[PDB]
């Protein structure tokens, strides 16, 4: 199997560093350029640098130079980034790329990166394993227009990530669940909302279903 | 130069095969040392920048 | 440093029709252009390489072209599969350098969204803070500005919103922005309202409660 | 290369100014050894191809 | 005074070699390349190599290389070309030729050869030196008569051919000579006369061949 | 190797006039293409190197230039010194290559040669050597036939021919064609003819003598 095998996910507080791993299998590991290109949430890429795996040299993007190390393990055919003095813009999936394949010719003709790794997401915050607190979402008056909408915000949990579902999974039309937000306090928060016929409001019961396995927290909340 | 033109290095070419050789230090964009040799049939190669073999070929070419 | 810009920043279009999205570079570049796929939660995946070269298990639909500083890549029937953000990239040069990115959406109607404000809950205020919270619902095109007013002060630094993916079904998108002050900030006002700014939308809808209420 | 392209050599030049070297060696189109030096400003100049200077200037750029 | 200075005409035996020489004056002699081209009666110019004067390093066309050398001389600002294993195919005149001025700065644009040496006639052959017979060319009319005088049997070229020690020279053709199979040369000068001159007026054709030290003065 | 091509071999026009000659390389020699002009008994003389660029000591109107393979020399107002041989000539490679030259010659009306014939003299006759000369005098164009028939045999490879430079006052050539006989051989015949053909003659002209006379 040709394939490259990032390491798992990664909590750090900010000023700490990361070392982040490449794994790659089944293809001539001297025989292609390394790269690492990291997404921030919602946007787009950004070429950190590269290593070659004969020479062991690294070459950087200049915003980086200061703070970031590429190595490259040919016992192991794993290439490694580590990044410093981290902060809250570092928060990212980070990404390691195979660019050849390339042979003993020199060339100014280029290949892309046609195998990238999984990605390895590094959250930059000060927080500790949280359970979250579940607060209901319902209008200030049961009131006149023909549907209405409720729903469970979650609050303050850490880390990544949290499950909701509605009425145990029975309920699934209508239902809008937010990606999570990072808060400045370096903990998430999310909501889950529900469009429901306003002559439900007395008949129908509505629950959500929160849980939060690394708190090992479950909530049942009724809205 | 605006990057690396060097992967993959090469051993085993006798000099009498080798027409020239450029020997190029790091740049602003490239981090490592080069070495390519154009061969008497025309063909551009990467070789390893090992200082004793390359001086080698360096001093069989000046005499 | 290159500059790689990508147009349009959203191509909304629907499936079976042909995709023609550009890449222009500042300056030259040779023929060192490549395209990449990015589908959400995945990692991105190489397309086409060196303008218009094909790469193994990419499916026949996917072609590039391009002459100069000017880059394209087409997708002669769109799949439904084939609806996510492109990148293109340069490697003629160090650093390399991705565009801004084009994503490719399902295209509908205008739509404007159905909003809804929720106060903060009492078991919320006890603990000492208060979260005011705004949802546009089933809107379209995604573009939206929410505004939150408190007593007619624009607030500013205190809010974070949130926006699904298309829904699946009705090709709409939803958001929710989330306004977090403390009980004692929260409690020296009166009322809490949410502007909102939309394309359907032919004048501002305000949402609003008075707090106490 | 198809004819001589060194007529005059020079040999004061510090490797710091350096960039890159060439060493070519007598060929079908060329009975003279020839060194040529790419400056860090981008000129290219001939060197006198005596042996242990070129490989002092060689060696240095070969390394550090 | 910038000049290309080589050294006199030379005949040779089939199988023998020369040496030709090429002396600079007034320019900087290891600035510029010094090319070494011959042309072979009535036809094109051909390169037979060159030398640095800086290096003393020569190149040579393939064709000749297995019976050429080129050396130089700094002492002197003198090149030379020798050619050996000597055959007909080799009779031409040899041109030294510069190419600069050039520096210690690597080049793919080149000038042009912008000062040529006067040439050195170089004529191979089993002949030895022979003075010309001349004899009358006369008609066997019109307004017009045709006269002239036949030069031949001669070697090396030249030969020079005036009509009444100089005073006359309308009318005149003297035409190039032909190598005969023989290996020598031969070549005719004729005038057109008016008829009514023919008795009344003298025509004397004027030979010189300097190699065999041959003067001739033949009346028609 | 390089092979260069000139054409034409004949450039035929009058003074005032532009000149247009050509040289085309079998394979790219980048722009290290230069021109010389030479005149019967002089050294080759560079007027243009590097296909373009001007020579010092040579008039302004000569010119050059050249896309690819394909390369031409300008003269834009011909002088009467300009009627010359030119060549091109490479230095990209060795070895260096020269085209094989084109004449520029003073076009003129079509003059047909005053024909002579020449029998041996008694003096050549006495050493046993025969020579008979046929003269064709001031004719335009160069191009003529001469032919020379003994007692009706047509003869060939026993004859040569030598034509003059052109005519500096009446712009003219004249040619001889001399036939080499023993003196056993001429005297076993009697009619001794020289046929020729040229552009300003309706029909052939033939000159000839009886060995008897």
């Amino acid at each position: 199997q040709v394939q490259l095998v990032q390491s798992g996910a990664e909590v750090k507080k900010p000023g700490a560093s990361v070392k982040v791993s490449c794994k790659a299998s089944g293809y001539e590991f001297t025989s292609y350029w390394i790269h690492w290109v990291r997404q921030a949430p919602g946007q787009g890429l950004e070429w950190m640098g590269n290593i070659s795996p004969n020479s062991g040299s690294a070459n950087y993007n200049e915003k980086f130079k200061s703070r970031v190390t590429m190595t490259r393990d040919t016992s192991t055919s794993t290439v490694y980034m580590e990044l410093s003095s981290l902060r809250s813009e570092d928060t990212a999936v980070y990404y390691c790329a195979r660019e050849g394949p390339y042979s003993y010719y020199p060339s100014r003709e280029y290949y892309g990166s046609d195998l990238w790794g999984q990605g390895t997401l590094v959250t930059v915050s000060s927080a500790s394993t949280k359970g979250p607190s579940v607060f209901p979402l319902a209008p200030c008056s049961r009131s006149s227009e023909s549907t209405a909408a409720l729903g469970c915000l979650v609050k303050d949990y850490f880390p990544e990530p949290v499950t909701v579902s509605w009425n145990s999974g029975a309920l699934t039309s209508g239902v809008h669940t937010f990606p999570a937000v990072l808060q400045s306090s370096g903990l998430y928060s999310l909501s889950s909302v529900v469009t429901v016929p306003s002559s439900s409001l007395g008949t129908k019961t509505y629950t959500c279903n929160v849980d939060h396995k690394p708190s090992n927290t479950k909530v049942d909340k009724r809205v | 130069e605006l990057r690396c033109l060097c992967m993959k290095t090469t051993s085993g070419i006798h000099p009498k095969n080798i027409q020239s050789l450029e020997v190029i230090g790091k740049g602003i964009h490239c981090n490592q040392v080069e070495v390519i040799a154009t061969l008497k049939d025309g063909r551009k190669i990467c070789l390893d920048p090992d200082a004793p073999r390359i001086k080698k070929i360096v001093q069989k070419k000046l005499a | 440093e290159i500059v790689l810009t990508q147009s349009p920043a959203t191509l909304s279009l629907s499936p079976g029709e042909r995709a023609t999205l550009s890449c222009r570079a500042s300056q030259s570049i040779s023929n060192n252009l490549h395209w990449y796929q990015q589908k959400p939660g995945q990692a991105p995946r190489l397309l086409i390489y060196y303008t218009s070269r094909s790469v193994s298990g990419i499916p026949a639909r996917f072609s590039g072209s391009g002459s100069g500083t000017d880059f394209t890549l087409t997708i002669s029937s769109l799949e439904p599969e084939d609806f996510a953000v492109y990148y293109c990239g340069q490697n003629n040069e160090w650093p390399e350098v991705f565009g801004g990115g084009t994503k490719v959406e399902i295209k509908r109607t205008v739509a404007a969204p159905s909003v809804f404000i929720f106060p903060p809950s009492d078991e919320q205020l006890k603990s000492g803070t208060a979260s005011v919270v705004c949802l546009l619902n089933n809107f379209y095109p995604r573009e939206a500005k929410v505004q939150w007013k408190v007593d007619n002060a624009l607030q500013s630094g205190n809010s974070q919103e949130s926006v699904t993916e298309q829904d699946s079904k009705d090709s709409t998108y939803s958001l929710s922005s989330t306004l977090t002050l403390s009980k004692a900030d929260y409690e020296k006002h009166k009322v809490y309202a949410c502007e909102v700014t939309h394309q359907g939308l032919s004048s501002p809808v305000t949402k609003s409660f008075n707090r106490g209420e």
